[PDB]
DNA sequence: AAAAAAAAA
C-alpha cells in the first residue's frame, strides 16, 4: 500500500492530489506543482481522463501494472518513500478496505456526525460523535462507515482549502525561538472548534514546513476564533523529522514542553483561560488576554 | 550510402513524388528532420521544440506546431519539397515527429498511437479566385468565412475484408477520405468474388466537412463570392464555427464526379481542400506583431515573464498607461475599459444563486472625443470582439435566431451576434440612435447572461457570458453641464441601472491643453510616417524602438497577459471592510433620486465588488487587498460625482471626500 | 463455439443462484416477486458483479453486444427453473427477460463522445426534447414456403453489434428446385415486441464556449418504453454503436445512435401515487408540524432578502387550487396567476428562475423572444411524406404545471392577445388547413 | 399548397 488518501475509494487523480507527503513533496499549493503532477502522469503514461476515474471501474491492464509503473517512475522525483506494506481486509463479496482508510473514516466520523452552556452542549455533541463511531465498528453496519468516508473526503478538501490560504497569505510568522499562526478571520471557521480538526491541520502544516530547505525545528503554535464565545482555541505542536530519514538521528521523539509553560504563566499570572482537555497542550483563551499571555510565552524560559 | 544534404539537390526520378519515397533518400531525409527539430536555437539559445514537446506531453494534444520559416530558413530544400508534394513528406515527418515525443516520454503511445504535425504559416497566400490548375497537389493557403457544417461522424482507417470464395482475409489498406478501396483480382486466389467487411477488429477516425466562402472584405464589390469544400480529419473536429472567418492551409485535391459531367458536358473534375492547419481571423486583423496559429498562447518563459512582472509596485498605474498610447489624456475612461476587459468572477451559490461577474461601461460626450478609436483598439484587444453600429443591427440579429434549412426542410437554430461574443465583448457604437425595439433585446444579455428563445415550436435557452461597451452622444450634440442626466439623455431606469461605470466627458476651453494635445497629436502624425543580419529583424526592431517611446511594455506581451490573467488567476474575497462599503452603499442611496435623477441600486454595489476584484485580477492575486478596494471606491464614487450638475458638483465633492481618504 | 457460450451461460447462472449477503439471496426474490406481477425483467447492479467475478465484468465491457444475449436468456432458464414444476416431464408464456443495468461510473459529456468509444459501455446526462410514436418488432417469426410449401421457425434478437445483424432469408430450400428465396412471413402465430425512439440534447451549463447544443438519437424497447415525458431530465446507461443508412455526403459514413439499457430520472415518472411508505409516513409527520407555512415560506428563495407576502404568494401558486366540475359541463379554473409588477433592482427575475427550478414542470420563457404561434400550436409539414401535422409549443409543454414569463411588456400586442382563452378556459382551438381540434393546457 | 419568421417600406 502507499501513503494515500483514500486509494481504493477516490480516483488516483485525487488520491495523489490530496496525499499529505506528495503535497509537501511538489509544492501542490501553487501551478508549478500542478504541473509537475502533470508531469509524473504523462511520463507514467496513464490518460489523465483515465486516472479521473473511480478506482472500481479504472481499467484492469494499469490496476495490475501499477506496482512496476510506480516502481519505474517515482524514483527520478524523490516519492519513492510513498511505497510501503500493509493490511488489508475483505469479508466475503463487499469488498476490500485497508486499515488507513478504516481509520482515516473512524476519525472523519468522530469529527463530524448527527458561554459555559453552548460549550456543554458542543462537549455532548462530542460524545455522542464518539458513540456514533463506537456503533459503526460493526460489520453489520456500512451505511455508517460510506457517510464517513465521504465526510473524511470533505474535511481533507477543507483542510486543503485553508492551508493553501495560510501559505499564500504568508501569516506564519517567524520568531526567534517558535513560529505563529493565527486565523483571525476566513471561510468555515466553525469546523476548526474541533481539537483534533485542529491537529489534522497542524499536522499538514508541520509536514509542509518541514519539507522545506529551512535547518530551523521550532516548534508552531496555532490559534483559532468562534465568534460566538469570544475566545481563542490554541494549540502547541512538536517539530517533526522528515518521513525519509534513517533512525540514527532518532535518539529521542521531540518533547513537547508547552504544556509546562501554558501550566507555569496560568500559574504566574491571573489570565481567564480554562485549561481541561485531557491533551495538556490544548488550551481555551481570551481573545483580549491572548497577546499579553503571548508576550509571557516570548519571555520566558521554554 | 552516402545519405548527405547536398545530394538532395539534383534529382534523378522524373518527379519529386517518386523520388520522394525512395528507400535511400527517404532515410536520408527522416534523419535531417530528426536532427533539426533536435537541434534547432531560438534566438534565445534554447531547443524551442524541445519546450514544445513538453507542453504537448503535460496537455496531451494532437498536433505539433512546427513553424514554416525555421523550416525555410534553414534546411530549405526540405521546405520545398513540403511545399510541392505534401503527401510523401508528412508521413515521414509524423513518423519523425513521435519518435522524437517518444524520447522524452517513453511508453507514450498508450495515451494515443500517432501525432499529426501542423505547419504554421506559409510564404504564400492565394484567394479563392486565384486557383489555377499548376497549384495542385501542394499546399494551398485560403481566407474565407465557413458558412454550412455538416457535423462528426466516424471513419475507417484500417480496411480489412473476408473473401469467402477462398477463405482469404486481406491485409489492412488505407483510406483517403474520398475514394472507395476498389481491389480487382484479390490476392493469391487472383478471381473476383463475394466477400464481406468483418469490422470486428478495425480502428476509427472522424471526419467534418464544412462549405467555405469568399471573405465580404476580400470579394471585388458588387460580384459573387466563390464556394469550395472543407475536409477536416480527427483532431480538427468543431474547431471551427459557422460564421467565423478562418484562415486555412491545406492541400488541394482532384476527383471524378458523375453528373458534373453530365451537365458540363465535358470531363471536368470536383476539388476540395484537405485541411491542415486552422487560424481563426475574426475581428483581429492585425496579423503582424508575431506568428503562429494561435496569438493568444504562452510559452513557459513566456509565462515565468508574466509571474516576473506582475510582482513589481504600481504595476496597475503602467497597464492604465499602457493602453491606447497615441491618444492623449482620458486617464478614467483608460481605467474603466481596462477593469472592463479584465472581467471579475461569476459566483454560484449552492447552485441555485447566479451573480453576474463582467463588467458594463457607457460612455457619454462631445464628437471629436475619440471614442471610436478606443472602440476600435478595444475590438483590436479582446480575444473575442464583435463590432455593431447604429441602425446597421437588429434585435434578432444580435440576439440568435430562427431559419429553416434549404436542405433538410426545417427550423434550426442561428448563432446570433450576443453569442459570438459569450467569453469577450460586444462593441455597439452610436447607441442612442438605435431603435428602441433593437435596444430592448439585450436586457437579458446584460444582466441575465442568459438567452431564451421560444419560436416555432423550439424552446431552449443559450447561455451569453458577453460585456457590452457602448457610446452614444447626448441630445443636441453637447452635453449641458447645468442639466441632470434625466434631461441629458432619452435613456431609461432599466437601461441606465445596468451599467457599472458610466463615464461623461466634456469639451471644453483651455488655452495649454489645447496646445498640449496639439503636440501630441503632430508627435503620433510625425512618427507613424511609412517612410521612417536579416532585414526583418531589423524592421521588428525599429517598430520596438517606435513603440517603446509611448508603450512601456510591449503589446503582444500584453496581449498574452491579459489572456493569461483572464484564463488562470481567480481572486478571492474575505477581508473585505463591511461597515465602509456598506455606508457608503446607503449613502448613494441617499442623494440620488431622493434629491437629483441618477438611480442607484443594489447592482451598483455588486458593480463595486466586481471592480475590486478586478482589480485584484491585474496584479495576478489570488486574493483581493485593501488597495484594490480603496481603488475601486475611489472610481465608482468619482463617476457617480461628475455627473451631477454644477450647482452642486463641489459641494458632492468636498462631502463624499470621508471615505476616499486614502 | 457453442462450448464457450454455454460456459458462460453457465457462469452467470451461477452467480444469479450463488449472490448472497448476509442470509438472503437476493436476485432469486427478486425474480420471484417480479414474476408474481407479470414483470419478466431482472435489474443488476455492476458493483456486486464486479465483486462475484472480475472476469465475467471483463467479458462485459469488452463486448457488450455479443455477451448479453447470453445473460438474458441464463435469466429466462433460471426463472423457469425456479417458477415452473417439471412434473415427470403446456402454456410457458415466458419471453425471453429484459436485463436492466445500473452503475456508478464517471459520466462522459456529449460532445467528448469520439471514434474510441464504439461498442462501448457509457453513462451521460441530458435533456428529453422528444418522443417518436411506438412501433413494433418481430422476435419469433413464422415463415413459410411456396414451391416445397413446408414450415420453419425464424428467432431473432434485438442485439445486433453490426449493422447488419440480419439473416432474411436462407439461400435454398430446406432439403425439388424451388428459386433463391422461396419464402414468405406468416403474420399470425407470431410474436411482436415494442420499440421507441427518443432524442436527447446537451445540458446547458456544460455547452461549450460560442456554440450550440448537439443532439443525439435513442432507441429503447419492452418495458423502457413510455417512460420519460419531453422536458425532463434524465441520465442514460447505453451503447454507442454505430448504423449505415444506405437511403442517404462523403465516403463510407456511419450514423452513431444510442442504444437505451438503465434509465434514471429524478420525477420517477410518479406525476396514482407510488410512493414509498416510509415517504408517505415522513410527508404525514412533515403535514403534522404546527408551523409549516413558515418552514416553507423561509425556504422559497434563501438568499433573497425581505420579500414576504411575494414568496407567500409563491408558495399559494405553487400548491394550487381544487379543479371541480358540474352536472351540466361547466368547468371551474383550478390555478392562480400572480403578475409581478415592480421597480428595477427589485430581483424581480431572480425569483422566476427558482420558481422554475423548484416546480416539477416548469418553462422559463421570455415575453420577447416569443410568438403567438410559437407558444400555443405549431403547424409543421413532413418534408418526406408532404402532410400537415401539430407541433406543440411551449405552454403545452408546461400542462399540469407553471409557467414563467420575464418582461411581459415587450411582448407584442398581436401575440398577447392568444393566451386570453388559453388562461380563462385552459383550452386552445386550432382551426388550420383543415384540422379542427380542441387541445387541452392547464397551467 | 399552406403556415411562420424577417427586413424594408
Ligand atoms: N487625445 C485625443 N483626443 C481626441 N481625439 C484625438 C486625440 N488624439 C488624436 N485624436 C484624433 O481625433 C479624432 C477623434 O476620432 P473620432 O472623430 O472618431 O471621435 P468621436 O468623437 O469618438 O467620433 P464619433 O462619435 O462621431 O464617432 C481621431 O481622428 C483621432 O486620431
Ligand atoms: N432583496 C434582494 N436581496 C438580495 N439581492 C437582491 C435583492 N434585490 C435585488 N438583488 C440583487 O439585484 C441583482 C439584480 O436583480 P434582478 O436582475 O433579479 O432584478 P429585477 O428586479 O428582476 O430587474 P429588472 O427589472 O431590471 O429586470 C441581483 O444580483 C440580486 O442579487
Ligand atoms: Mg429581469
Ligand atoms: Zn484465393
Ligand atoms: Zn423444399
Amino acid at each position: 500500500d502507499y501513503y494515500l488518501f483514500l486509494l481504493r475509494h477516490s480516483s488516483l487523480y485525487d488520491s495523489f492530489y490530496y496525499s499529505n507527503y506528495v503535497n509537501a513533496k511538489l509544492s501542490l499549493w501553487n501551478e508549478n506543482g500542478k504541473k509537475r503532477l502533470h508531469k509524473m502522469f504523462a511520463r507514467m503514461g496513464i490518460p489523465l481522463s483515465t486516472a479521473q476515474e473511480t478506482w472500481l471501474y479504472m481499467d484492469h491492464s494499469i490496476k495490475r501494472e501499477l506496482g512496476i509503473i510506480f516502481d519505474k517512475n517515482l524514483d527520478r522525483y524523490g516519492l519513492q518513500d510513498i511505497i510501503r506494506d500493509g493490511f488489508v481486509r475483505t469479508l466475503g463479496y463487499r469488498g476490500s478496505i485497508s486499515a488507513s482508510e478504516f481509520v482515516e473514516a473512524l476519525t472523519a466520523l468522530l469529527e463530524v456526525g448527527n458561554s459555559a452552556q453552548k460549550l456543554t452542549n458542543l462537549r455532548k455533541r462530542w460524545v455522542s460523535n464518539f458513540w456514533l463511531s463506537w456503533d459503526a465498528l460493526d460489520d453489520r453496519k456500512v451505511e455508517l462507515l460510506n457517510r464517513g468516508i465521504q465526510l473524511a473526503q470533505d474535511l481533507q478538501r477543507a483542510i486543503f482549502n485553508t492551508g493553501v490560504a495560510i501559505l499564500e497569505k504568508k501569516l506564519i510568522k517567524h520568531l526567534r525561538i517558535y513560529r505563529l499562526c493565527v486565523l483571525q478571520d476566513g471561510p468555515d471557521l466553525d469546523l476548526y472548534r474541533n481539537p483534533l480538526t485542529l491537529l489534522r491541520l497542524g499536522n499538514w502544516l508541520i509536514e509542509c514546513c518541514a519539507e522545506s530547505e529551512d535547518k530551523q525545528l521550532l516548534p508552531m503554535v496555532l490559534a483559532s476564533i468562534d465568534e460566538n464565545t469570544d475566545t481563542y482555541l490554541v494549540a502547541g505542536l512538536t517539530p517533526r523529522y522528515p518521513r525519509g530519514l534513517d533512525t540514527i538521528h532518532t535518539k529521542k521523539p521531540i518533547l513537547n514542553n508547552f504544556s509546562m509553560a501554558f501550566q507555569q504563566i496560568t500559574a504566574e499570572t491571573d489570565a481567564k483561560v480554562r485549561i481541561d482537555n485531557f491533551e495538556s497542550s490544548i488550551i481555551e483563551i481570551r481573545r483580549e488576554d491572548l497577546s499579553p499571555f503571548l508576550e509571557k510565552l516570548t519571555l520566558s524560559g521554554l | 550510402e552516402e545519405l548527405t544534404l547536398e545530394s538532395l539537390s539534383n534529382v534523378k526520378a522524373n518527379s519529386y513524388s517518386e523520388w520522394i519515397t525512395q528507400p535511400n533518400v527517404s532515410r536520408t531525409i527522416a534523419r535531417e528532420l530528426k536532427s533539426f527539430l533536435l537541434e534547432y536555437t531560438d534566438e534565445t539559445g534554447r531547443s524551442v521544440y524541445g519546450a514544445r514537446i513538453r507542453t504537448l506531453g503535460e496537455m496531451n494534444s494532437e498536433s505539433l506546431e512546427v513553424n514554416y520559416r525555421h523550416l525555410a530558413e534553414s534546411k530549405a530544400i526540405l521546405a520545398l519539397f513540403l511545399a510541392k508534394c505534401p503527401e510523401e513528406m508528412l508521413k515521414i515527418f509524423d513518423l519523425v515527429a513521435m519518435e522524437a515525443t517518444e524520447l522524452h516520454y517513453p511508453d507514450y503511445a498508450r495515451i494515443h498511437s500517432e501525432i499529426h504535425v501542423r505547419i504554421s504559416d506559409f510564404p504564400t497566400i492565394y484567394s479563392l479566385r486565384e486557383l489555377r490548375e499548376s497549384n495542385l497537389s501542394s499546399l494551398v493557403r485560403v481566407t474565407g468565412v465557413v458558412t454550412r457544417r455538416t457535423g462528426v461522424f466516424p471513419q475507417l482507417k484500417y480496411v480489412k475484408f473476408n473473401c469467402l470464395k477462398c477463405g482469404s482475409i486481406l491485409g489492412p489498406f488505407f483510406q483517403d477520405s474520398n475514394e472507395e478501396i476498389r481491389i480487382s483480382f484479390c490476392t493469391n486466389c487472383k478471381s473476383k468474388g463475394p466477400f464481406r467487411v468483418n469490422g470486428e477488429k478495425t480502428v476509427y477516425r472522424n471526419y467534418q466537412r464544412v462549405t467555405l466562402q469568399e471573405a465580404p472584405g476580400t470579394v471585388p464589390p458588387g460580384r459573387l463570392p466563390r464556394h469550395r469544400e472543407v475536409i477536416l480529419l480527427a483532431d480538427l473536429v468543431d474547431v471551427s464555427k459557422p460564421g467565423e472567418e478562418v484562415e486555412v492551409t491545406g492541400i488541394y485535391k482532384n476527383n471524378y464526379d458523375g453528373n458534373l459531367n453530365a451537365k458540363n458536358g465535358f470531363p471536368v473534375f470536383a476539388t476540395i481542400i484537405e485541411a491542415n492547419s486552422i487560424k481563426r481571423r475574426e475581428g483581429n486583423t492585425a496579423n503582424e506583431g508575431e506568428e503562429g496559429l494561435d496569438v493568444f498562447s504562452w510559452t513557459e518563459e513566456e509565462e515565468r515573464e508574466f509571474r516576473k512582472i506582475s510582482r513589481d509596485r504600481g504595476i496597475i498605474d503602467k497597464i492604465i498607461s499602457s493602453m491606447a498610447p497615441s491618444i492623449y489624456g482620458h486617464r478614467d475612461i483608460k481605467t474603466a475599459v481596462a477593469c472592463s476587459l479584465f472581467g471579475g468572477v461569476p459566483k454560484n451559490v449552492n447552485g441555485k444563486h447566479s451573480i453576474r461577474g463582467d463588467i458594463n461601461v457607457l460612455l457619454l460626450g462631445d464628437p471629436g472625443t475619440a471614442k471610436s478609436q478606443i472602440l476600435k483598439y478595444v475590438e483590436k484587444t479582446a480575444h473575442r470582439a464583435v463590432f455593431a453600429t447604429g441602425q446597421g443591427a437588429s434585435a434578432v440579429g444580435l440576439t440568435a435566431s430562427v431559419r429553416k434549412d434549404p436542405i433538410t426542410k426545417e427550423w434550426t437554430l442561428e448563432g446570433g451576434a450576443l453569442v459570438l461574443a459569450d467569453k469577450g465583448v460586444c462593441l455597439i457604437d452610436e447607441f442612442d440612435k438605435m431603435n428602441d425595439q433593437d435596444r430592448t433585446s439585450i436586457h437579458e444579455a446584460m444582466e441575465q447572461q442568459s438567452i431564451s428563445i421560444s419560436k416555432a415550436g423550439i424552446v431552449t435557452t443559450l447561455q451569453a457570458r458577453c460585456s457590452i461597451i457602448a457610446a452614444a452622444n447626448p441630445n443636441g450634440g453637447r452635453y449641458n453641464s447645468t442639466l441632470p442626466l434625466a434631461q441629458n439623455v432619452s435613456l431609461t431606469e432599466p437601461i441606465l441601472s445596468r451599467f457599472d461605470i458610466l463615464c461623461v466627458v466634456r469639451d471644453l476651453v483651455d488655452e495649454e491643453a489645447d496646445e498640449r494635445l496639439a503636440t501630441f497629436v503632430v508627435d503620433s502624425h510625425v512618427r507613424s510616417h511609412p517612410e521612417n543580419l536579416n532585414a526583418r529583424q531589423r524592421r521588428l526592431q525599429r517598430q520596438r524602438k517606435k513603440e517603446e517611446e509611448i508603450s512601456p511594455i510591449p503589446q503582444e506581451l500584453l496581449m498574452k497577459y491579459i489572456h493569461y490573467a483572464r484564463t488562470k488567476i481567480y481572486p478571492k474575497l474575505h477581508q473585505m471592510d463591511m461597515d465602509k462599503v456598506s455606508r457608503v452603499y446607503a449613502d448613494l442611496r441617499r442623494e440620488s433620486i431622493s434629491t437629483g435623477s441618477f438611480p442607484i441600486t443594489v447592482r451598483h454595489l455588486e458593480s463595486i465588488l466586481r471592480i475590486a476584484e478586478s482589480f485584484a485580477k491585474m496584479r495576478l492575486s489570488e486574493f483581493v487587498s485593501s488597495y484594490d478596494l480603496d481603488r475601486a471606491i475611489k472610481v465608482v464614487v468619482d463617476s457617480f460625482v461628475d455627473a451631477q450638475k454644477v450647482s452642486v458638483r463641489r459641494q458632492l465633492r468636498r462631502s463624499f471626500a470621508i471615505y476616499t481618504l486614502g | 463455439n457453442d462450448d464457450d457460450n454455454t460456459e458462460i451461460i453457465k457462469s452467470f447462472k451461477n452467480f444469479i443462484l450463488e449472490f448472497r449477503l448476509d442470509s438472503q439471496f437476493i436476485y432469486r426474490d427478486q425474480l420471484r416477486n417480479n414474476i408474481l406481477v407479470k414483470n419478466y425483467s431482472l435489474t443488476v447492479n455492476m458493483e456486486h458483479l464486479i465483486g462475484y467475478n472480475e472476469d465475467i465484468y471483463k467479458k462485459l465491457s469488452d463486448e457488450p453486444s455479443d455477451i448479453i444475449p447470453l445473460f438474458e436468456t441464463a435469466i429466462t432458464q433460471v426463472a423457469k427453473r425456479i417458477s415452473i414444476l417439471s412434473r415427470a416431464q403446456l402454456l410457458n408464456s415466458l419471453p425471453t427477460f429484459q436485463l436492466i443495468l445500473n452503475s456508478n461510473a464517471n459520466q462522459i459529456p456529449l460532445r467528448d463522445l469520439d471514434s474510441e468509444h464504439v461498442s462501448k459501455i457509457v453513462r451521460l446526462s441530458g435533456i428529453i426534447i422528444s418522443t417518436s410514436v411506438l412501433s413494433s418488432r418481430a422476435t419469433y417469426l413464422s415463415i413459410m414456403c411456396r414451391n416445397c410449401r413446408h414450415t420453419t421457425s425464424i428467432t431473432i434478437n434485438n442485439f445486433n453489434s453490426i449493422t447488419g445483424n440480419t439473416v432474411s432469408l436462407p439461400r435454398s430450400c430446406l432439403s425439388k428446385n424451388c428459386g433463391p428465396d422461396p419464402y414468405i412471413i406468416i403474420h399470425e402465430s407470431s410474436k411482436f415486441i415494442d420499440q421507441q425512439f427518443l432524442k436527447l440534447q446537451e445540458i446547458p451549463e456544460l455547452v461549450p464556449v460560442g456554440e450550440m447544443p448537439r443532439n443525439l438519437t435513442m432507441t429503447c424497447d419492452r418495458y423502457l418504453t413510455n417512460k420519460v415525458i419531453p422536458g425532463t431530465r434524465v441520465t442514460i446507461v447505453g451503447i454507442y454503436s454505430i448504423y449505415n443508412s444506405k437511403n442517404g455526403s462523403g465516403v463510407a459514413i456511419r450514423t452513431p445512435y444510442i442504444k437505451i439499457l438503465g434509465i434514471q430520472s429524478d420525477v420517477e415518472t410518479s406525476s396514482v401515487t407510488m410512493f414509498t411508505e416510509e415517504e408517505e409516513e415522513e410527508f404525514l409527520q412533515l403535514s403534522r408540524n404546527p408551523k409549516l407555512y413558515e418552514i416553507l415560506t423561509n425556504s422559497i428563495a434563501p438568499s433573497i432578502f425581505g420579500n414576504e407576502d411575494i414568496k407567500k404568494a409563491i408558495v399559494c401558486l405553487l400548491m394550487g387550487g381544487s379543479k371541480k366540475i358540474l352536472p351540466d359541463g361547466m368547468r371551474l379554473r383550478g390555478d392562480i396567476n400572480v403578475l409581478l409588477l415592480g421597480d428595477p433592482g427589485t430581483a424581480k427575475s431572480q425569483l422566476l428562475k427558482f420558481v422554475e427550478k423548484v416546480s416539477p414542470i416548469a418553462v422559463y420563457t421570455s415575453g420577447k423572444g416569443s410568438s403567438a404561434a410559437g407558444l400555443t400550436a405549431s403547424v409543421q409539414r413532413d418534408p418526406m411524406t408532404r402532410e400537415f401535422y401539430l407541433e406543440g409549443g411551449a405552454m403545452v409543454l408546461a400542462d399540469g404545471g407553471v409557467v414563467c414569463i420575464d418582461e411581459f411588456d415587450k411582448m407584442r400586442d398581436e401575440d398577447r392577445v392568444a393566451i386570453h382563452e388559453a388562461m380563462e378556459q385552459q383550452t386552445i382551438s386550432i382551426a388550420k388547413a383543415g384540422i379542427t381540434t380542441v387541445l387541452n393546457s392547464r397551467t
